[PDB]
């Protein structure tokens, strides 16, 4: 029952040009303050520290599209 | 030593930080949503076109129009067509002009022309005093007339003296005229531009005289900037002839350069350090006291003097401290400072001649002599004729 089904409402062409100047500017702020940070001492008995305040080093997310593989049957 | 090792950890870190910066602030995170913002950077590009001409800008009028010279066809009578204003423009300033119509666009880059390339090694020397190899006194002289003014001005004002408009340096040659001009530059942390007195001599016809007037208006929108012209007798007193093309040149570019550093009084700018390997054969035509004020010469290193280029170098060298340094001192005769420090170098080179690493007491006796050896022929040696 789940090979054919109602695939979802489209991307479409107008929200396409409507995302990238959104993801634009949270895009440019969060790479360059999330890499710069460092809280680490690498040449230290300990790993990075021990906590001393809170870190804004940060990490990514990553959210794919579900597809599956080739057939037409 | 340890400071200067210590200010590198921290720079280490500082590029990587200042490259990531520096991409939310300029903009793509700083995109333009200000009225005043966006209108400039709109704007530009549609009355852009490409191809552009750079032109420099020739005068300026009060109408809002203004005279330029492209380096493409003819001079253009350019209106300024959007943009900057008029107090803004002056004229010997690099300016870009768009093919489609030749206006001023702007300046904000403090010119571009192939010329400025060569004057800006903007970026400065790591030579500092006391890393060079000088005599105490004879840099804290260079400080004093350049340096010194726009550090405090409160030694100066308090005791009523006037500041200058550069210094000359002039040899017995072999003195590190050039390595104290860069050990000031760096202590400043003002642009250093640099140019050598050849480039400014030239086969061409007036080319010369502007590129000795534009050292000055480069410095100008950098400033504070030191200018470093690298032997100036070049441009100047010493020969390029008057039988092949230099019967025209010498005097235009040498002329030039000496009336604006004279002008009408001496008019403080912005400073320069001026070197030359001498001024002991050569013609009169060249800046005199009080434009510049202190003019330095540098003697011929005695024995007492000789102790002070001495021990900065004894450092980064070993097994001259074994043996005292004075008796090694008192043992050379005179040679200028070049000599002395070619002697130390070559005792590094002439150890690994003897199948030994580095300097040893044997190695630094024998290089003494090699460089003495040298000058005795080329000149006249001991008693009388």
């Amino acid at each position: 029952p789940s090979t054919f089904a109602y695939p979802a409402p489209l991307e479409v062409p107008k929200e396409k040009e409507k995302e990238k100047v959104s993801t634009a500017v949270l895009s440019i702020t969060a790479k360059a303050k999330k890499k710069e940070k460092e809280k680490e001492k690498k040449e230290e008995e300990k790993m990075e520290v021990d906590e001393a305040e809170k870190k804004e080093e940060k990490e990514k997310k990553k959210e794919p599209e579900p597809n599956f593989q080739l057939l037409d049957n | 030593t340890q400071c200067r090792l210590k200010l590198l950890k921290l720079e280490r870190i500082k590029d990587y930080l200042l490259m990531e910066e520096e991409f939310i602030r300029n903009q793509e995170q700083m995109k333009p949503l200000e009225e005043k913002q966006e209108e400039e950077r709109s704007k530009v590009d549609d009355l852009r076109g490409t191809p552009m001409s750079v032109g420099t800008l020739e005068e300026i009028i009060d109408d809002n129009h203004a005279i330029v010279s492209t380096s493409v066809g003819s001079e253009h009578y350019v209106s300024i067509l959007s943009f900057v204003d008029k107090d803004l423009l002056e004229p010997g300033c690099s300016v870009l002009l768009n093919h489609k119509v030749h206006a001023v666009i702007g300046v904000l880059m403090d010119d571009t022309d192939p010329l400025v390339t060569v004057m800006k090694v903007e970026k400065a020397p790591q030579e500092t005093y006391a890393d060079i190899g000088g005599l105490d006194n004879q840099i804290q002289e260079i400080k004093e007339s350049v340096e010194l003014p726009l550090t405090h001005p409160e030694y100066y004002e308090e005791m009523g003296i006037k500041p200058p408009k550069g210094v000359i340096l002039y040899g017995p040659p072999g003195t590190g005229k050039t390595l104290l001009a860069k050990a000031v530059a760096n202590q400043t942390s003002a642009t250093f531009l640099r140019v050598v007195g050849s480039e400014l001599i030239q086969k061409y016809l007036g080319d010369g005289p502007k590129l000795v007037r534009e050292l000055f208006r480069v410095a100008e929108e950098h400033a504070p900037s030191i200018v470093f012209i690298d032997e100036i007798d070049a441009i100047g007193t010493k020969r390029y002839d008057s039988n092949s093309g230099g019967e025209r040149e010498i005097q235009r570019t040498m002329l030039e350069l000496l009336n604006q550093l004279d002008g009408f009084d001496s008019r403080g700018d912005v400073k320069v350090i001026m070197a030359t390997n001498r001024i002991e054969t050569l013609d009169p035509a060249l800046i005199r006291p009080g434009r510049i004020d202190r003019k330095i010469e540098f003697p011929l290193p005695d024995e007492k003097t000789k102790k002070r280029i001495f021990q900065i170098h004894t450092s980064r060298m070993t097994l001259a401290d074994d043996v005292t340094l004075d008796d090694l001192i008192m043992a050379k005769d005179d040679l200028s400072g070049a000599d002395i420090k070619a002697i130390c170098t070559e005792a590094g080179l002439m150890a690994l001649r003897e199948r030994r690493m580095k300097v040893t007491n044997e190695d630094f006796k024998k290089s003494k002599e090699n460089v003495l050896y040298k000058k005795q022929e080329g000149t006249p040696e001991g008693l009388y004729l």
